[PDB]
RNA sequence: AAUCGAGCGUGUGA
């Protein structure tokens, strides 16, 4: 469900929201310097982002809450 | 090029009643095919006007039209894009389902370009006393 | 030497491609038989007759 | 040969002045189309049948294993008309105009 | 030659003018890969001439479409030639027969979908035997002109270059016949002032060997020792 | 930084406002030098 | 809506008399007959989309109290906007008659001179656009591909919506 | 439990055609071994072939030699198909010198004790002028497979422009391999068969040595599976 | 100069980097589709046999343009929308586009045919694996009418 | 006559011979047509036709990289290709292939800087072909311009 | 040059399950992958040692087709079920076994008494299911040692096709392999599944050493 | 920075 998203659709909701979250996550991993926990088995960064999305622990509302918390400090 | 699915549901009630094209004895397409993926503007009724088969707000899928065939439905009225009460675009339900995804059409899909391509492409495949009943 | 699809023959209707192939096989067979006779240093009369 | 015999007979009638130019033309096209259909019928059936000696020693006719038949009936590549052209007869052909 | 042909290959081969044909019947007096000299017979002599027919053959001359025009003699010493007989076959000719391609052993069968949709599967033996190897000749021109600052000079003085590129050069900057040159290698040396290199170079992605060098010089020009 | 396209006719004053100088000579460049 | 003399039938009189759905069914059925005679399967939805694009105009028969003049050909969307305004005012809307324009004519008769010019007859479209002092809002697909901005479709639709909502 | 195959007949009908019989083999092992040996033979039989040529007075192969019937390209093509057997060395330099009217064949190369010409009747070229003298140096290397001249390059990538007449090397000494599995009239069992390998080569390789080399290659390849870690 | 570093970097870049293949004329939407490229030693593009129907492409000399999406958003919309795996149905009528033809259809037709006196007729098998063994070992023919336990 | 010529050469008159797979050795179930055909090498070589560019040459009237194989040119991503990208809804791909892959003076440089710095950036840009269009409409006698907002 | 060869750098096995393993080696020589795959497949499919069911006795059968009541499944289905039983014989070449379990309910494979020389691979292989109070079955099964596969078309009362080879599922695929410069090499991947008599990779190893022993007449 | 460019005709493939 990485190249073609079926399972993560029921894990991220709207696929336009999926595109937006993927773009934001790519720009963050490129500039924010967040240290991931998934070992790198010669995999693309977008692939790891899709894996973390299909995990279902990060969504748009939680990202907005974290953005507000970060802008507070 | 400028036509884009811009809204979700206009709630219109006008539409087109459709019968299968018959030239002689044969039937060109079943009711199922021409209603497949469409959106009804009313409640489809079982013959005998007693029961409501399907509600008007549901997306007519393969299962629903199979049930209609089971009930032997005669004619359906569906929300077409011609009778869509939307300004500057077409809502999702007047255009029926996306023939390439299987779900409902999302807002912002240029169906006009899709329509133009889907009509033009087959163009390369294009060229250049009494009536009798034969059925019981 | 070359592997060809037999599926392109019926739709494209170029059947001379098959008769020419059979005739090429026959011609190369006669050539190989002449080659066999020449490797044997056979008499000129044998080659004349064949 | 039967098609040739019938067109010769209709030509004899025309020499006797029974039919007209257009009617004879249409009738001959019709009978040649009928000969084409008969040739296709006697071709496709002879191309889909086999005589297979069964375990009992008797013959159980089955679908033929011919390669061009496999191509046609399988729908892998080729149609019935193409097989008619390469194995039966090409059939009626068109003039530079619409006329056959 | 085509193993299966139509019999018209002779007419195409002899009527295209690419094969050296025998004008007068005679006897071969000398055959080389580039020349054929024929001692004309006395039956077809005309008074007042020696009776020698000489046929020089085109050798690796570029055609309009960057192919190779090459004539190979098809006769040997002492062979009696007659009027109209082929002496040397041109390109795509074999003993006076039009030879467009090669006879190949083919099998009509699908092979793991490697001949899908008219695709072709080729044995390694075809590549090994060089059955369909071809020679392609291209022509590259270097023209010396007069600039607004001054005349342009043909020389080997190209600055800011490595020693390897200067090893293949000579006193004038033109590399010898038969040298192996690849894309980016200088053929004819020339520099423009400002100095900048205005020399001719092999097009990038093309690597061949020089077979011909022609020089055209207008009157009043000092030709160098390479020239 | 723009939302639409406006098309209309141009005033002779508008055309003069576009230009930076008036073109007089019909020759493009001299051939003795490369100077326009 | 009933034929008086038999023969081949025009689509424009069908629209003006038999109605809108009648002409849409006529067009869809005939186009699909042409496609099916060659054994080609396309949905009716695309033909309906094009037919709708062929019916974006309306002729003002009697404007009454509306701001429309008499005899003009105006976008049907503007007519609906005016009818909504009159309904908010409680007043009756101006009557209108639909017209069946050709595909080329409907493309040329758009409210955007950029698209009409880039399609055909650039000189004309430009002449009328300059005479009328026309203004082209960036809202169609061509008007955004030519200026190099994101199209109002697909992944660019959200950007256009944000542009509309911010201004 | 298995009857191991063994060489029971190596029939040399000609210098380039040999029948080798392996017996006995159980059912199924015949075809397996036949296919494995045929593929290893056709794929990895080493040999010697002409690699570089340097004819005096010649700059490139796209030219003509004086008083020679054939082109230099044709001469290099004829030298490509020269069957040479080399013993003890992997790099030899033969010299061929000739003059006068006649077909310059494979019997005219200067004789050396470490080099053998399988077919002396192989016609390299022809001479048509009495004063025409031809002299060439031929470099023969021992290799495996087919190394085209375009891929292989000189060690320092800089070699004599006048020479370096590079010929494509077809190192494979074998040209055709068939194998048959046939019933053997064994008086002990009835399920035994024999594997007849019919080989046609260029005459430069001993069939028994070739088959033993193929078996060695197969065993060395299977050793990785047997010795698994 | 084609170093080992170059090869490693090309391996890094090619993987999971969609490439839009496009054959002209682009008659419909599917005339341009994204693929995951794989490095080929040769100098021609390898095309999947199933997508030949979408491109109207046959291998009788057709050429095909290759375009590289560059930014992250174009790569994402090539992965999500343009990929040939995510485009299986035809927008014209909803029908599938990847329906096999030619070699695949002939192969499947051959391997499902029936012969009345084929080798292995009448045998009762324990499953598909036994049929595989009986075919590969040459004990039962491919057209033999048998009885098999199917799950 | 072909059958007789096959007979004289001691070949099967059907023209089909038991053929064996080179990978396994297993005989093919049905006889395979094998013979000799005259193959032609055509003047269409991938050594020629294969071509691919990245940051090459550009024309002068427009900044679109023109040309072809001989001139190191790009691929004509024509009108129908833009239609196909439109029907997919791939807006960013159109933005790339109209503003980034051609027609860009300043946005095609810092994008290259970003790429060599491992970034994908600077998609928006104003096509200079549209500027040429505006200048050749203004110089024609018509006032066409942009708005402040 | 003609003697030395490249050494496999990447030898990896992925353990999908106990009897399902993906084994592959990088890299192989061109054409070597198919040669090794075909040879290994053939020797695994017809030259592997094992034991299976060959003969069974059902009393009261003297005509062509007869029927026996009280059994839920047909005799053909029962013998087909018995065909797939995984049997190990370590001491002898031929042992006759008997099944002894009655009563209405489930019927497993662990109710047969343990033998010193015969060990059962899986104890959950159902044979049948008894359903009647007066129905009880106890038949004799002949187990023979052999290699490969033998149909019973020609040559106690009933004859059962024997699956001597412990190979359940063998398939090989050759992919293109790549190194720094060479990209025409072969990579052989083997998919192996067994019935539990022998480990999947162990059967391949046994057949590899069987084939390497067949060519001992040519060891240098 | 060295770096460079168009139209017309013609014949070809898709
Ligand atoms: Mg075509
Ligand atoms: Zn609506």
């Amino acid at each position: 469900a990485r190249v073609t998203v079926q399972d993560a659709v029921e894990k991220i909701g709207n696929r336009f929201d999926l595109v937006l979250v993927a773009a934001r996550r790519a720009r963050q991993m490129q500039v924010g310097g967040k240290d991931p926990l998934v070992p790198e088995e010669n995999d693309k960064t977008t692939v790891i982002a899709l894996r973390e999305i299909e995990e279902g622990l990060i969504n748009n509302q939680i990202l907005d809450v974290r953005e507000r918390q970060e802008q507070q400090e | 090029q400028d036509l884009v699915v811009t809204e979700d549901d206009c709630g219109t009630h006008e539409g087109i009643m459709m019968t299968p094209v018959i030239e002689g004895g044969d039937v060109k397409e079943p009711l199922r095919d021409r209603v497949l993926g469409r959106v009804t503007a009313e409640d489809v009724l079982k013959p005998g006007t007693a029961d409501i088969l399907v509600p008007r707000n549901t997306l007519l899928h393969e299962q629903w039209c199979d049930l209609l065939e089971e009930n032997s439905v005669d004619a359906v009225k569906v929300r077409s894009v011609v009778s869509c009460d939307t300004d500057f675009g077409v809502c999702a339900h007047c255009y029926g389902r996306d023939l390439a995804r299987g779900h409902i059409i999302n807002k912002g899909e240029a169906i006009g370009v899709i329509a133009a391509q889907s009509i033009g492409e087959p163009g390369t495949q294009l060229t250049m006393s009494s009536i009798q009943v034969k059925n019981k | 030497d070359i592997v060809l699809n037999p599926l392109g023959v019926p739709s494209r209707m170029n059947i001379g491609q098959i008769l020419e192939t059979h005739l090429g096989m026959a011609a190369k067979g006669i050539g190989d038989k002449i080659n066999a006779m020449l490797k044997q240093q056979q008499e000129v009369a044998k080659l004349r007759e064949f | 040969s039967e098609a040739e015999a019938e067109v010769a007979e209709i030509q004899e009638q025309f020499q006797s002045g029974l039919v007209t130019a257009g009617e004879r033309y249409n009738k001959v096209i019709d009978i040649w189309a009928a000969a084409n259909d008969r040739v296709s019928k006697a071709m496709m059936d002879n191309l889909q049948t086999e005589t297979v000696i069964n375990r009992d020693g008797q013959e159980e006719k089955q679908v033929s294993f011919n390669s061009i038949y496999m191509m046609a009936d399988s729908g892998a590549r080729g149609s019935a008309a193409q097989i008619r052209q390469l194995a039966g007869m090409r059939g009626l052909m068109a003039k530079p105009d619409g006329s056959i | 030659k085509p193993l299966v042909g139509t019999g018209m290959e002779r007419a195409v081969a002899v009527d295209s003018g690419v094969t050296a044909v025998a004008k007068r019947g005679g006897v071969v007096q000398y055959v080389d890969a580039s020349r054929i000299v024929i001692k004309v017979n006395e039956d077809e002599m005309y008074p007042g001439e020696a009776g020698i027919d000489i046929y020089n053959l085109t050798k690796y001359t570029r055609s309009n479409q960057n192919t190779c025009i090459n004539q190979m003699p098809c006769v040997s010493l002492g062979e009696p030639v007659e009027r109209g007989d082929v002496l040397a076959d041109g390109p795509s000719t074999d003993l006076g027969e039009l030879a467009l391609g090669q006879n190949m052993r083919v099998a009509f069968m699908p092979w793991n979908g490697y001949n899908f949709e008219d695709s072709i599967l080729v044995s390694e033996r075809v590549v090994q035997e060089d059955r369909f190897t071809t020679i392609h000749i291209q022509e590259l021109a270097c023209v010396s002109r007069d600039t607004k600052l001054g005349p342009e000079e043909i020389t080997a003085d190209i600055p800011n270059v490595g020693e390897a590129a200067l090893s293949k050069l000579d006193e004038s900057g033109i590399v010898y016949i038969g040298a192996e040159v690849t894309g980016g290698d200088i053929l004819v040396g020339k520099v423009t002032p400002k100095v900048k290199d205005s020399s001719l170079r092999v097009p990038n992605g093309v690597s061949g060997t020089v077979i011909d060098v022609q020089v055209f010089t207008r009157d009043g020009v000092e030709k160098d020792k390479r020239a | 930084e723009f939302d639409a396209i406006k098309i209309a006719l141009a005033s002779p004053d508008m055309i003069r406002s576009w230009s930076f100088g008036e073109v007089k000579k019909p020759e493009t460049i001299n051939y003795r030098t490369f100077k326009p | 809506g009933d034929v008086i003399s038999d023969g081949p039938e025009a689509p424009h009189d069908i629209l003006r008399l038999r109605g809108v759905h009648a002409v849409t069914r006529y067009i869809v059925n005939e186009v699909q007959d042409v496609y099916r005679l060659q054994g080609v399967k396309i949905n009716d939805k695309h033909i309906e989309v094009i037919v709708r694009q062929m019916l974006r105009k309306a002729t003002i028969v009697n404007a009454g109290s509306s701001d429309f003049l008499e005899g003009e050909q105006v976008e049907y969307s503007r007519v609906k906007i005016a009818n909504r305004e009159l309904e908010a005012n409680g007043k009756v809307g101006a009557t209108y008659s639909r017209d069946l324009l050709g595909i080329t004519k409907a493309s040329l008769a758009t409210e955007s001179f950029i698209s009409a010019a880039s399609f055909q007859e650039t000189t004309r479209v430009l002449t009328e656009a300059a005479v009328a002092g026309k203004r082209d809002e960036l809202r169609g697909l061509k008007e955004n591909v030519i200026v190099g901005r994101l199209i109002p479709a697909g992944t660019g639709y959200a950007y256009h919506q944000d542009r509309m909502r911010r201004r | 439990e298995f009857l191991k195959p063994r060489l029971v007949d190596i029939e040399q009908v000609s210098s380039t055609h040999a029948k080798v019989t392996l017996e006995p083999l159980e059912r199924g092992f015949g075809h397996t071994l036949g296919n494995a040996l045929r593929r290893i033979l056709l794929s990895s039989m080493p040999g010697c072939a002409v690699t570089e040529v340097e004819i005096d007075g010649v700059l490139h192969e796209y030219s003509t030699k004086e008083g020679v019937q054939e082109d230099i390209l044709e001469i290099l093509l004829n030298l490509k198909g020269l069957a040479v057997r080399v013993q003890g060395k992997d790099e030899v330099i033969l010299t061929l010198n000739k003059s006068g009217i006649g077909p310059v064949t494979a019997a005219d190369i200067t004789h050396d004790g470490d080099v053998e010409i399988v077919k002396p009747q192989h016609v390299i070229c022809h001479l048509t002028d009495e004063n025409a003298s031809i002299s060439m140096r031929i470099k023969v290397q021992r290799g495996r497979g087919y190394v085209p001249a375009s891929t292989r390059i000189h060690s320092e990538e800089d070699e004599r422009p006048i020479g370096r007449l590079l010929v494509d090397a077809c190192y494979s000494p074998v040209e055709r391999i068939a194998y048959n599995v046939e019933a053997a009239r064994v008086e002990q069992r009835t399920d035994l068969d024999k594997l007849v390998i019919e080989m046609e080569t260029n005459g430069t390789i001993d069939p028994e040595e070739a088959i033993r080399r193929a078996a060695t290659i197969l065993a060395e390849q299977l050793e990785a599976f047997v010795d698994l870690r | 100069r084609e170093e080992a570093v170059v090869w490693d970097i090309l391996d890094e870049v090619i993987r999971e980097h969609p490439v839009l293949l496009n054959r002209a004329p682009t008659l419909h939407r599917l005339g341009i589709q994204a693929f995951e490229p794989v490095l080929i030693e040769g100098k021609a593009i390898q095309l999947h046999p199933l997508v030949c129907a979408a491109y109207n492409a046959d291998f009788d000399g057709d050429q095909m343009a290759v375009h590289v999406p560059l930014t992250l958003e174009a790569q994402l919309e090539a992965r999500a929308l343009m990929m040939s795996t995510n485009n299986i149905l035809s927008p014209a009528n909803g029908e599938p586009i990847i329906v096999p033809s030619q070699d695949v259809v002939l192969g499947l037709y051959y391997m499902t045919r029936d012969c009345v006196n084929a080798k292995g007729e009448g045998m009762v098998l324990t499953g598909p694996k036994e049929a595989e063994r009986l075919y590969r070992s040459g004990l039962a023919s491919l057209h033999a009418r048998v009885k098999v336990r199917i799950t | 006559e072909i059958k007789e010529l096959l007979k004289l050469g001691d070949l099967p008159t059907s023209g089909q011979i038991r053929l064996y797979d080179g990978r396994t050795g297993e005989q093919f179930e049905r006889p395979v047509t094998v013979g000799y055909m005259y193959m032609l090498k055509l003047n269409h070589l991938v050594d020629d036709k294969m071509h691919a560019r990245s940051t090459g040459s550009y024309s002068l009237v427009t900044q679109q990289p023109l040309g072809g194989k001989a001139q190191f040119g790009g691929q004509r991503f024509g009108e129908m290709e833009v239609w196909a990208l439109e029907a997919y809804g791939a807006a960013y791909t159109l933005q790339e292939m109209l503003t980034v892959k051609s027609d860009d003076v300043n946005g095609r440089t810092k994008m290259y800087k970003n790429i060599v710095d491992g970034n994908h950036q600077m998609e928006p840009g104003m096509p200079e072909s549209f500027n040429v269009l505006l200048k050749e409409i203004r110089s024609l006698g018509i006032n066409i311009e942009l708005e402040d907002e």
